[PDB]
């Protein structure tokens, strides 16, 4: 749910 | 002094060098100021009398654009600098995210923890980086071709916690190594809301703190720096309080005049 | 103390034309551009660089909200940086020229002239009428043209600035402390110049200029007894002759700059033969 | 042929008012 509410941060963290 | 401590500092310094554009050469295409409800507005107006700075842009050709903000006149002038501020902050936050990403200790943490730590420390790491470009003699943050100067009022400035913070931190004359260890201590805060790996984070923070304390013992002669480590730790605690205060201000403004970028909305919990 | 009924009506029409076509607050000047945020050929550049000094002005934009944007131009570092303000200058001049065209259009004596002479007169006097209008918003104390929310300040002695003919013109004219009536009569005298190239009704124009000049002389006699205004009419007439010389000189700088760095708007190209 | 070489001026003069 936290990742779901933070897609941009999640994307930035995976690159 | 231990080899391990040396490696810890090296990783941190490497991360800082790779993710801190000290000349802000890659900050571009940003916006610039154009050329019960009542109770909310009243508070918001007060939240923006404390977000004043004049702005200077030095062109490559040698020309200079200078922006002086408007006085609080009633409405829709107090928000003139918000879009620019949103772009600067977003730019800074991306650099902070990159910083954390290159740190092995950070990458090993669960994705959810990485998110929780970044949300909690984004403002703090930004201010620590801004301190390194702060000129205490001129009261100006020198950001490459951009300069932000505080507009003096009729010790006065020392009243604003964030301003007092910058002068006090600058007065300590810290090394790059001490700034980066401060960033690590702030980043790996076990008491941020939403952290699950409290044990591991607390242990990581302690190791960064021991490293900082050791670095100071080894690199700084003695009496004058006897309590430097504790002064740094006290400043970090203060910054955490300032962070909570500024966050509240942001939400209040956002509530009445949305301006946060999508990344900011995620970092500070804005729907 | 007494102007003829014909003179009173002439001034009235001129003043009415001025009020209707001179936006002194520049409130309608918008959407303008702003500076970004061999051997013989080189000889042209040396000359062009000399024609841009002393034109140098800093620019100030006061927002309604009370905010202020200030632009300081770059120093001559040998290139194209010296042309940073030309697009803005072109927009300001074009805006002024349109107001000057409107001024001429509302004047009955001008409308009666053939379309060809209207064109010839406007081409010949556009610079002059613009400068006369700029003089009324010129603050001699601060060396700044106060154009509503826009301000243009001369780059910071006197003896040096007074070397630039256009600059000396502005200070000298401002020192005369003219009335609105005297400025508008100056504009009419300059507009109805019989000796502009291409004028066919040279006779009617010459007759019109004389009547505006007689009216100006009479106005001064009726309202300026103070010993501080002795020879005022003659000083004005001499200034108009000087302005005509400055016009020719500035026109030659414009073409020179245009030759190397085109920037004139289509209206400017028509007015100055580009 | 002044009118032909000064289209803009010509237009502005015809618009009046
Ligand atoms: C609201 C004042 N402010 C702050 C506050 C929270 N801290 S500060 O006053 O110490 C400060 C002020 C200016 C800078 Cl550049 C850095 C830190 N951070 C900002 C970042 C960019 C800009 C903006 F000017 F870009 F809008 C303004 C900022
Ligand atoms: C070439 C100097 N100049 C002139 C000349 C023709 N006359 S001047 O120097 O008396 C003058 C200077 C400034 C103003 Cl506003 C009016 C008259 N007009 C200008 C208008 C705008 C700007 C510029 F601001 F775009 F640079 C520069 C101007």
């Amino acid at each position: 749910s936290l990742t779901e509410r933070h897609k941009i941060l999640h994307r930035l963290l995976q690159e | 002094l231990t080899e391990e401590q040396r490696m810890m500092i090296r990783e941190l310094m490497d991360a800082q060098m790779k993710t801190f554009d000290t000349t802000f050469s890659h900050f571009k295409n940003f916006r610039l100021p154009g050329v019960e409800e009542a109770a909310k507005w009243s508070q918001v107006r007060k939240d923006l009398c404390s977000l004043k700075v004049s702005l200077q842009l030095r062109g490559e050709d040698g020309s200079v654009w200078n922006y002086k903000p408007p006085a609080d006149s009633g409405g829709k002038e107090i928000f003139s600098l918000l879009p620019h501020m949103a772009d600067m902050s977003t730019y800074m936050f991306k650099g902070i995210i990159s910083f954390a990403k290159v740190i092995s200790y950070f990458r090993d943490l669960p994705i959810e923890d990485q998110i929780s730590l970044l949300k909690g420390a984004a403002f703090e790491l930004c201010q620590l980086r801004f301190n390194t470009v702060f000129n205490a003699e001129t009261g100006t943050w020198e950001c490459g071709r951009l300069s932000y100067c505080l507009e003096d009022t009729a010790q006065q400035l020392l009243l604003e916690p964030m301003l007092k913070f910058h002068y006090m931190l600058k007065k300590l004359q810290l090394h790059e190594e001490e700034y980066v260890l401060m960033q690590a201590i702030s980043l790996f805060s076990p008491d941020r809301p939403g952290v699950l790996q409290h044990r591991v984070v607390d242990q990581l923070q302690e190791q960064f703190a021991i490293t900082l304390k050791s670095y100071i013992e080894c690199n700084r002669p003695q009496p004058a720096h006897r309590f430097l480590f504790l002064k740094i730790m006290a400043m970090l605690t203060e910054l955490r309080s300032i962070n909570a205060q500024h966050t509240q201000r942001l939400l209040r403004i956002q509530d009445i005049h949305p301006f946060a970028t999508p990344l900011m909305q995620e970092l500070f919990g804005i729907t």
